[PDB]
């Protein structure tokens, strides 16, 4: 049988194209400027030939093979627009230096899940050199005072950009989905517990006096209202700023020793 | 004995685990002397002489004149292994005798 | 159990506890001849009754006369080991001469008496020294209990392997163990309420505490991962209808 | 000692068979008929006899005795496995005059 | 409530109604902060937030709002839940067509488009040119297009022809497919074509367009413009220790199709030419191939990874086949597991568990006693409380554990008793104990077996397991009415111990008043156990229901058998305790003590009975000595006379007088001659060893060695195991197949040699191999029986029918193998019974036959009594409980709502890991000859011979019944004795089966008709006038012209009248067949019925397995099709025809077979369609089209029971009939008009089709049928839901099928509702869909 796979499918038609002569891609480019579909059409079939050889050097990525070829158009479509048809100059040769270009602007941003921008994307191929560099003269494990001593970097700084490179592995690769479990509290009896201990705060300050609850309740949100600090809840009972602490004071003692004989300990709640 | 509860009977002698009091079996078949001294738990003296010096860690005996070099004759210290955690997760320990 | 011996036919097993009663029969009256301060000349004529008795190998008169005979019998006192090979073992001839020499019954058989009774069994029974073994099957990592611990994302399933674990997989054949009583409250139980159900074990542990025995009808968290699957494929799934 | 006929360039559990799992008469004095683990892997893996020896090859070797018309002389020889269907091997248990 | 869940494609308006956003960025985190930004794959706008009731702000945080939106950003409060319902989707530019249906082998695409496999994909990767909507023009549709093909095209044409490449071209037809005008175009021209191949596709495209059309489906919504994308709660970023995270490959996959969409959706306006605006297309279609599946077309790796990516389609399925993983196992709560510990003073209807085990599992339950009491207020100090365990806690436990039942099972489960309940009690250890009694249904023995254990919770859970999973109720076994609970091996020897009687013992000839009284005197030691005595006892009988009787009776018994009747109730009589009391004595008491008192007395029955058998025997000193294994003095003797002879034999081999071929048989039978030599006087000199001395001369009694105690009580061991022990082995098999000419002379007890030891290693690996096999084929057989009796639940009580299955007692072979009383226990009857003389009835209606009806039946002379069997009652959606049996754990009738079809699967599979001449008649009784099914003419000379190959000898006893059924072959002489007794042995018949007898019924002169002499006849004799006759020619060895001549000897008349046989016109002739020697020669008068001519003539799983697959053998068995006349095809054709004329109707149809198989060559017989024509295996799909359903069922009962027979378990008839009636559901029409031709319905949809369309003006509206067997793997795919085809195997092709159909599910069955979470309609759970059809038939 015969498989359509898009590399055989691709370069098949790439024989079909005729060669760029240099005394007719001059020609080209000055019509190009003036404006025409068909002028800036034809030119771009020209540079085409050439990002297929280009892209199949770079290999062993993160992008796949289409991804390369695709990516390397638009190289040339940005770069036959502008153009300098009185310098002279090839036009060839002034697309070969944007798709290089833009082949290493899209080879960083969609390596990694996380999106990265330029500053610190910057740092970590000059490391991966240097790690590649100093583990050739050296011939053994680099260490972490060893880069931070030919790059004339701090010891500090090394360590948080080495460890940005996640490089994360598969998952259902074995099960690791079945190991992990959640951070978040899903323990029904924790659940529970902390039902029966909201439920017995709401009832121990409804069981205390009448002013020293409405007291604590306006001051950090218990009961659910919203949370005042010293100078907020002045206004509203008593300006006095002073004698409003003395009472919170006298109600935190008694809720303290209303937890105590109620059969629960205070250091058994943090065990 | 049946071949069906001999293939099973030698997998009972594998997975067994040191105790702490060994006693040597009433009856044997005469392989149980042989089988200790291959294996690398028993300590074999290399030298022959006389015991110098015997302890609970270590034993150091005395090489006679007759099998040794010109030098260092006597030069022959037995360090026994005290209990260390095995693969299996079982204690292993070496006692003079 | 001795019913095990016909099924298992296991000869060799009792011909071990026969030979072996020989083994400490004969390793007491060594250790009581010393209690009666004997002659070392004695011991040697003893010890030269077993070993230049029977047929096998006999090896003796090499040995120091008071240096080794005091050393050997403190040694031997706690049994006569014996060498029987695979497929060289001794006869039934030899094994019954050992136990004359030890004032013991040749049949092998003796009968015992009750403890708790205190009335003399009927029939003789067969008494021995049998080596035993212990393996590494010990109930400390055996038994398990869980009744609440954490669950996956994924899947709202039950965890093992952890610091806390221990449970038991229902698999396909236990469910069709239950289908086949008319059991359907349980096999309902045990496959909703009881796993894959986040609002429904919350609220059943809530109604366990005050003494309300109910359940509550509640979706299994592994039908819920099944439906939001195949509607990414382009297939319509009308579960409300 | 324990050798086995699963891993790298061999036969796994599920394609084993029947014939595999098998005893041949050839294992006379090489492979242990009756020692086999329980399980799902019964006699893929099978330990090796006592006086098991292996060959310049690579075979396996047994010892035997060399017989003559009018008495049993001393001389050991190993025979390997090929070689051992011309001659008549006698019993290890047999009237001795 | 909800039900009705509908499959369909998914429409591009309700996409966007499910989605909250649109996505278009691939970044979805921030390396500065690990929080979600907008417009991301875990982005907060569109999904949920990433905890309870925030925002990406963090200004609003209170609960008083919960459903406001926040005004800085798009992302809104909500749970933490919400994350798994919210979805999004993508936006694409150019539609793509999906997978599904062009993965599978019909493509879904080119059935409605007219196009292959190929051709659609040739123009979706833009390598073909199509026109569409020609119109005026020679161009079609269909046809393909190239680049200078189609430039060509618009030259000629000029206008009206529009060339579209791409999947826009493939849409744009689907719009204006014209599927109503479309279906008129097939359906016009269906008459018109004659094909096989033509009319077969003809079927799949109006089967398919008409249910496209009546499921309300669109074409357009084939492709899909937007796609959906998967909750992030499904693919989660978990960090773990170290600082690093994981990240699922299906994020991986989602990231690559986005940036390829934002590549595609960002060159719209550039100008893209030709070159590059066709593979940026395939860019994006390769993605979404690689997001649906993987390893099929595409296969995409990824990096530092050899696996390839899982797709969506493959994290549905997972391992262990096409079954999730979730489905083969899931995990629970309240669960553990331990090592089991036998404990003799347990209860039967509870069992132990451990303080450290019943302190976890219960603990919720401890804590809803400490806050109903009044010490703890507060959970938080009740936890406190039961970690410290003081003493109070151990108050309250015992006080929630009183009569709470937990679950006890093992880790593999066969049947319904491997799950049985049990009541928990308190025990100090770390093991759970376990009742001795019930260790015989778990199947699990003491050495390091490890079960489970389960705590219910609802109140709906503890009534449950009280009423039928309760110990004391499942105490029959689900396969027969033997109890399960019987006394296992060490109580059975301590109970024949006990009934024993000695000659001489202490205590003889005494008297004793009551059985108080006689005990007393034993424990005073005035008494031995085992003494002849003279007791009073006082019994009840029972013979009249509802009232007792006491009487006074004095029998001789033993102090022992004294002693047993103390622990069996009064209701039982006395006799059933003076016997020996062995292993099936006992068995045969439970099942008799079951039937007569009842239930509530049986279970202290059982129990103390293991009580008096452990106390009496422990007592006891039985042990296993060395001088227990008797040798007789008669081994040597017969030992030393075995090798004598054996020497004589070998001596003669080298001289030449005898061969090899047939020394190997006389060895291995003369050592097999002295082996039943040796076991003969080894069991007589055991039996009556012990020699016993009384007023003088000794006597013989049984002897109480304790090896022989443990083989006559049947308690444990066999008789074959002790040839082993005290006697020689015998021969043994090698690997290879064959045995050993030398035996193993030696045993156990003298000991082994290193070569005789070495021989029984090949048996017992070869053992020890076939124990590890059969547990996974035994569990794969059980698997495949219950999925194909799961929708079988007995709803109803009364059907109606009159229709069953005649039955009869095991009559074949020499004796009777299973009496009548054993096969109709529990089955209704189904018409009247009659008696011998007529106007007479035994049985009125269908009752239920018991117990007390088999004594009734085994009095009177019937033997032939119809019952109601389940592959009859053709009700739909369930079988009544009429026409099923009795119940096999419950003595009553089976109830409304009992799963029957479970119960009968793994009563088949639960007995799996124990399964691995005719030349005279000889009869062995004595009666009246009773020839049934057999032709036979008078004959001149008194022989009686009949050549008929259709007979059976059978000799009917003084009752009238046949004791005994032979088989009687063709050609056979046997004198008819009717009406005169025969003795024993006496011989009826004298035929030889190595020559094949030939007769005519016409009695006269014999002439050859057309035979030619050197062609097919051949004047051969042989040597020394030997034999001087004329031998025929073979068909294949003749020239020519005598290939096609057929030889016809034609009997006539002396006096030169043509002889003609009564019935048939056509006169009798003799047969000539090939290679026959025919010793009378022409012109003689032949005696009729004389020899006219000479003419010469596995087992196991695989075996039980094939029966129900319907697995055609290897070689078929030829039958005829229609009865008639026989004869003899063409021999130069190549093809042996033989034409059929039957006198009421011919038939010019008829069949070919090959010359491959020789098989009835005789020229010139009966048909006899029924009676089968050449010997070896036969086929049941032959049977069931020929002769009815009545035979096919009777054939399956008979040889799955002669493979269950031969191992020793005994399985009811119920269960092999229940599957029959599952694999005959479905049948094949011929005739329809009112449907397709060639078409799959079931039977009972057939007959309710049938039964309404005949209520009409026209009476002739319905069609005829026929029925077909399938195995069990055809007919469990044959379901309408498509969750129980899912689960089975292939998910694929049955996700696809469901989906272009738009089939709606119902659930009405017993896996469809497991996986939904609702009650199974099966058990206690169908009271609960009576109420839910009730309230929706109402509206
Ligand atoms: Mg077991
Ligand atoms: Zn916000
Ligand atoms: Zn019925």
């Amino acid at each position: 049988t015969r498989a359509l796979d898009a590399t055989q499918l691709y370069l098949n038609e790439i024989g079909f194209s005729p060669l760029l002569t240099p005394e007719e891609e001059v020609h080209f480019a000055r019509l190009a400027q003036k404006g025409d579909p068909a002028g800036r059409k034809r030119m771009i079939e020209s540079n085409l030939r050439l990002v297929v050889k280009i892209a199949r050097r770079y290999v062993n990525r993160g992008l796949s093979l289409l991804d390369l070829i695709e990516e390397g158009n638009l190289g040339l479509i940005r770069a036959v627009e502008k153009f300098d048809p009185e310098r002279g100059f090839r036009f060839s040769t002034y697309a070969t230096w944007w798709i290089r270009q833009t082949i290493e602007r899209a080879i960083m941003n969609q390596t990694r899940t996380i999106r990265l921008p330029i500053h610190v994307v910057k740092e970590l191929n000059v490391y991966l050199r240097a790690a590649r560099e100093l583990t050739h003269k050296l011939d053994h494990e680099p260490s972490p005072e060893e880069i931070a001593n030919l790059l004339e970097k701090p010891v500090a700084e090394v360590k948080r950009m080495l460890g940005l490179n996640e490089r994360v592995t598969s998952v259902d690769v074995s099960t690791l989905l079945d190991t992990l479990t959640d951070d978040r509290p899903t323990d029904p009896c924790e659940l529970l517990q902390d039902d029966d201990l909201s439920e017995s705060i709401d009832q121990w300050l409804t069981e205390l006096t009448d002013k020293q609850r409405e007291v604590v309740i306006r001051r950090f949100g218990l009961r659910g209202h919203e949370s005042s600090t010293l100078e907020e809840v002045g206004q509203e009972i008593g300006l006095t700023r002073e004698r409003v602490r003395q009472i919170q004071v006298e109600a935190l003692k008694r809720l303290r020793e209303i937890l105590e004989k109620n059969g629960l300990s205070s250091d058994a709640l943090f065990q | 004995d049946d071949a069906n509860r001999a293939l099973m009977g030698s997998n009972m002698q594998r997975q067994a685990v040191p105790t702490l009091r060994a006693d040597k079996p009433l009856v044997g078949t005469g392989m149980e002397r042989n089988v200790a001294r291959d294996s690398g738990v028993c300590v074999v003296a290399r030298r022959g002489g006389v015991i110098d010096s015997v302890d609970a860690s270590r034993v150091v005996v005395r090489v006679a004149d007759d099998e040794v070099e010109t030098g260092e004759a006597g030069v022959d210290i037995y360090n026994l292994t005290k209990y260390t955690r095995s693969n299996q997760n079982t204690c292993i320990n070496q006692r003079p005798l | 159990n001795p019913l095990g011996v016909p099924s298992r036919m296991n000869v060799g097993q009792i011909l071990e506890t026969h030979l072996g009663l020989a083994a400490k029969g004969l390793g007491e009256k060594i250790n009581r001849m010393l209690e009666e301060q004997r002659k070392v000349a004695e011991l040697r004529k003893f010890l030269h009754e077993i070993y230049n008795e029977i047929g096998g190998r006999e090896e003796n008169l090499d040995e120091l006369g008071d240096n080794e005979i005091l050393a050997l019998a403190k040694n031997l006192r706690g049994g006569v080991p014996m060498a029987t090979p695979v497929f060289d073992g001794a006869k039934e001839r030899e094994i019954k001469a050992m136990l004359k020499l030890a004032d013991l019954p040749e049949s092998g058989q003796m009968r015992l008496f009750d403890g708790r009774t205190g009335n003399q069994f009927e029939r003789p029974t067969t008494v021995g020294y049998m080596y035993m073994l212990k393996l590494n099957h010990l109930v400390d990592d055996k038994m398990h209990a869980r009744s609440t611990g954490s669950y996956s994302l994924v899947t709202q399933q039950p965890l093992g392997g952890k610091a806390q674990f221990g449970g038991q997989r229902f698999g396909e054949m236990e469910v069709w163990a239950l289908e086949a009583y008319g059991a359907a409250y349980t096999l309902q139980e045990m496959l909703t309420v009881k796993s894959d159900d986040v609002n429904g074990r919350t609220k059943m542990y809530k109604n366990i505490v005050d003494g309300d025995h109910r359940m509550e009808a509640g979706m299994p968290e592994s039908f819920n991962v099944l439906i939001k699957e195949i509607r990414s494929l382009g297939i319509d799934i009308e579960l409300e209808t | 000692r324990r050798v086995s006929a699963l891993g790298p360039g061999g036969l796994t559990r599920e394609r084993a068979g029947f014939e595999v799992r098998d005893v041949h008469p050839t294992h006379y004095g090489r492979v242990c008929p009756i020692e086999t683990p329980e399980g799902p892997n019964i006699g893929l893996i099978n330990s090796l006899a006592t006086y098991a020896r292996t060959n310049k090859y690579g075979f396996l070797e047994s010892p035997y005795r060399v017989v003559k018309d009018s008495l049993v002389t001393d001389e050991i020889v190993f025979l390997s496995a090929i070689e051992e269907a011309d001659h008549v091997i006698a019993q290890a248990s047999a009237t001795l005059n | 409530e909800f039900d009705a869940i509908r499959i369909g494609l998914a429409s591009p308006e309700m996409i966007r109604s499910w989605s909250f956003g649109e996505v278009k960025k691939p970044e979805t985190i921030n390396y500065r902060t690990f929080k979600p930004e907008r417009d991301g794959l875990f982005c907060a706008k569109i999904f949920g937030p990433v905890k309870d009731y925030e925002c990406l702000c963090g200004k609003y945080k209170r609960l008083k709002h919960r459903g406001v939106i926040c005004e800085k950003c798009g992302v809104e409060v909500a749970l933490a839940k919400v994350r798994r319902e919210r979805m999004g989707h993508i936006e694409l530019a150019s539609p793509v067509a999906h997978i599904w249906f062009l993965k599978s082998l019909p493509s879904r695409i080119g059935l409605l488009l007219d196009m292959t496999l190929r051709d659609i994909e040739r123009v979706l990767y833009f390598e073909s040119y199509v026109v569409i909507d020609p119109g005026m023009t020679t161009l079609e549709k269909g046809q393909l297009l190239n680049d200078e093909q189609y430039f060509e095209a618009l030259e000629e044409f000029g206008d009206d022809f529009d060339a579209r490449m791409g999947a826009e071209a493939v849409h744009e037809l689907l719009n204006a497919i014209d599927l109503e005008h479309e279906i008129g175009r097939l359906r016009e021209e269906i008459p018109q074509t004659n094909s096989e191949t033509k009319i077969k596709k003809l079927s799949k495209r109006l089967k398919l367009m008409e249910a496209f059309q009546g499921s309300g489906n669109k074409p357009e919504w084939m492709v899909l413009t937007v796609l959906p994308v998967l909750p992030p709660d499904l693919r989660p970023l978990v960090p773990l220790d170290g600082g690093r995270f994981a990240t699922s490959d299906l994020n991986d996959l989602y990231r690559r199709v986005i940036n390829r969409n934002n590549r595609l959706k960002r060159l719209l306006d550039l100008a893209a030419p030709d070159i590059i605006v066709r593979n940026e297309k395939r860019m994006l279609q390769e993605a979404v191939d690689a997001l649906l599946d993987n390893g099929r077309r595409g296969r995409a790796i990824t990096g530092s990874n050899k696996r390839p990516l899982k797709s969506l389609a493959d994290m549905i399925k997972g391992k262990q086949g096409r079954f999730r993983q979730n489905l083969l196992g899931k995990r629970v709560d309240y669960s553990g597991r331990s090592v089991i510990t036998v404990g003799p003073t347990l209860r039967l209807h509870q069992c132990g568990l451990p303080k450290k085990m019943a302190l976890e599992l219960f603990k919720p339950f401890i804590f809803g006693k400490l806050e109903g009491r009044g010490m703890a207020t507060t959970i938080k100090a009740a936890k406190k409380m039961v970690e410290r365990e003081l003493p109070e806690v151990w108050d309250v436990l015992a006080e929630v554990i009183r009569e709470h039942p937990v679950l006890l099972n093992r880790a593999p489960t066969l049947h319904r008793l491997g799950i049985q309940a049990f009541e928990p009690v308190l025990i100090e250890g770390k093991a759970i104990q376990l009742h001795p009694l019930v260790c015989a249904a778990y199947n699990a023995d003491f050495d390091g077996d490890q079960m489970a254990v389960h705590v219910p919770l609802t109140l709906e859970a503890q009534l449950e397991a009280r009423a039928l999973m309760m110990s004391t109720n499942n105490i029959l076994s689900p396969a027969n009415g033997e109890p399960i609970i019987v006394p296992s091996q060490d109580v059975v020897m301590g109970l024949y111990y006990m009934t024993r009687e000695a000659i001489n013992a202490k205590g003889e000839g005494m008297a004793f008043a009551d059985l108080q009284e006689v005990d007393r005197a034993y424990r005073s030691g005035q008494a031995s156990l085992h003494a002849r005595v003279k007791v009073r006892i006082n019994e009840k009988i029972k013979g009249e229901d509802g009232q007792l009787t006491a009487n006074t009776r004095i029998v001789d018994t033993t102090v022992g058998r004294a002693l047993l009747f103390q622990v069996v109730p009064a209701g039982l009589p006395f006799d059933v305790v003076n016997q020996s009391m062995k292993k099936k004595a006992i068995s045969k008491l439970i099942n008799h003590c079951y039937r007569v008192v009842g239930l509530k007395d049986t279970v202290i029955f059982a129990d103390q009975l293991m009580y008096t058998g452990f106390a009496y025997s422990t007592i006891s000193g039985v042990s296993i000595g060395v001088n227990d294994f008797v040798i007789p003095d008669e081994k040597a003797r017969i030992i030393n006379a075995a090798t004598d002879e054996v020497k004589e034999i070998e001596s003669q081999y080298a001289s030449g007088l005898v061969t090899q071929g047939e020394k190997y048989n006389k060895v291995i039978d003369l050592w097999s001659k002295a082996n039943d030599e040796v076991s003969k006087a080894m069991m007589a000199n055991l039996s009556k060893e012990k020699v016993v001395d009384r007023e003088g001369k000794e006597v013989d009694q049984e002897s109480f060695n304790s090896m022989y105690m443990m083989a006559d009580s049947g308690a444990r061991g066999s008789a074959a195991q002790i040839r082993q022990l005290a006697g020689m082995r015998g021969l043994m098999a090698k690997p290879d197949g064959s045995i050993i000419e030398t035996p193993i002379t030696a045993n156990f007890r003298e000991g082994l040699n290193v070569l005789q030891y070495f021989i029984s290693t090949h048996g017992a690996r070869k053992g020890l191999a076939d124990t590890a096999l059969k547990t996974a084929n035994s569990g794969y057989l059980t698997r495949r029986l219950v999925d194909v009796a799961q929708d079988l639940v007995v709803t109803e009580i009364d059907c109606g029918t009159e229709h069953g299955l005649l039955m009869s007692p095991h009559i074949e072979g020499g004796d009777v193998v299973e009496p009548l009383g054993e096969r109709v226990l529990g089955r209704v009857i189904a018409r009247d019974v009659f008696k011998p003389g007529s106007d007479e009835v035994i049985v009125p209606a269908g009752t239920l036959i018991d117990e007390k009806w088999v004594d009734f039946l085994e009095v009177m002379s019937v033997d032939e009594v119809v019952v109601r069997s389940p592959i009859t009652c053709e009700t739909r959606h369930g079988i009544c409980a009429m026409c099923y049996g009795r119940d096999l754990a419950r003595g009553h009738r089976v109830n409304i709502g009992e799963a029957v079809g479970v119960i009968a699967a793994q009563s088949i599979g639960e007995p799996g890991t124990q399964l691995t001449a005719a030349d005279n008649v000889q009869v062995k009784n004595g009666g009246t000859i009773r020839l049934h099914n057999l032709k036979h003419v008078v004959r001149a000379d008194g022989a009686l011979v009949a050549v008929s190959r259709s007979g059976e000898l059978a000799v009917a006893d003084d009752f009238g019944r046949e004791r005994e059924r032979y088989k009687l072959p063709y050609g056979a002489v046997i004198s008819v004795k009717e009406g005169d007794k025969v003795d024993p042995g006496a011989i009826v018949a004298k035929w030889d089966p190595h020559t094949h007898p030939i007769v005519t019924e016409v009695d006269g002169t014999v002439a050859f008709v057309g035979m030619e002499e050197g062609i097919t006849v051949k004047r051969q004799t042989d040597e020394l006038t030997g034999l001087t006759n004329i031998e025929v020619m073979d068909p294949k060895d003749r020239p020519a012209a005598g290939k096609d001549i057929r030889p016809a000897v034609k009997l006539i008349d002396a006096a030169g009248k043509d002889l003609l046989l009564p019935g048939t016109d056509v006169p009798a002739q003799y047969f000539l067949p090939a290679n026959a020697l025919v010793n009378l020669t022409d012109g003689a008068k032949v005696s009729i019925g004389d020899v006219v001519a000479r003419i010469p003539q596995t087992g196991g799983l695989p075996r039980v397995a094939d029966l129900f697959e319907a697995r055609r053998p290897k070689e078929p068995s030829i039958l005829a099709e229609i009865s008639g006349t026989i004869s003899f095809g063409k021999e130069t054709k190549g093809k042996r025809r033989l034409v059929i004329t039957p006198n009421d109707g011919s038939d010019p149809y008829e069949e070919l077979i090959p010359k491959w198989r020789h098989l009835n060559v005789f020229e010139g017989e009966q048909v006899n369609r029924g009676e089968v024509i050449s010997d070896g295996p036969s086929n049941p799909h032959d049977i069931l089209r020929l002769l009815g359903v009545s035979s096919l069922a009777k054939y399956i009962v008979n040889e799955i029971q002669d493979v269950y027979r031969l191992q020793g378990v005994k399985i009811n008839d119920k269960h092999i009939e229940t599957i029959l009636r599952q694999m005959l559901r479905k049948v094949e029409v011929s005739e329809s008009g009112d449907s397709s031709f060639i078409k799959g319905d079931q039977v009972e949809l057939t007959q309710v089709l049938e039964e309404n369309e005949q209520l009409g003006t026209e009476d002739k509206f319905p069609a005829k049928y026929e029925r077909v067997l399938l195995g069990i793997t055809k007919a469990s795919l044959s379901t309408e839901s498509f969750i129980s085809a899912a689960s089975f195997q292939e998910t694929t092709r049955v996700l696809t099928e469901a989906a272009v159909t738009g089939k709606r599910d119902f659930l009405r069955g017993l896996k469809e509702n497991v996986v939904v979470g609702r009650l199974i309609p099966a058990g206690t759970g169908l009271a609960y869909h009576s109420e839910r059809k009730r309230q929706r038939d109402l509206g």
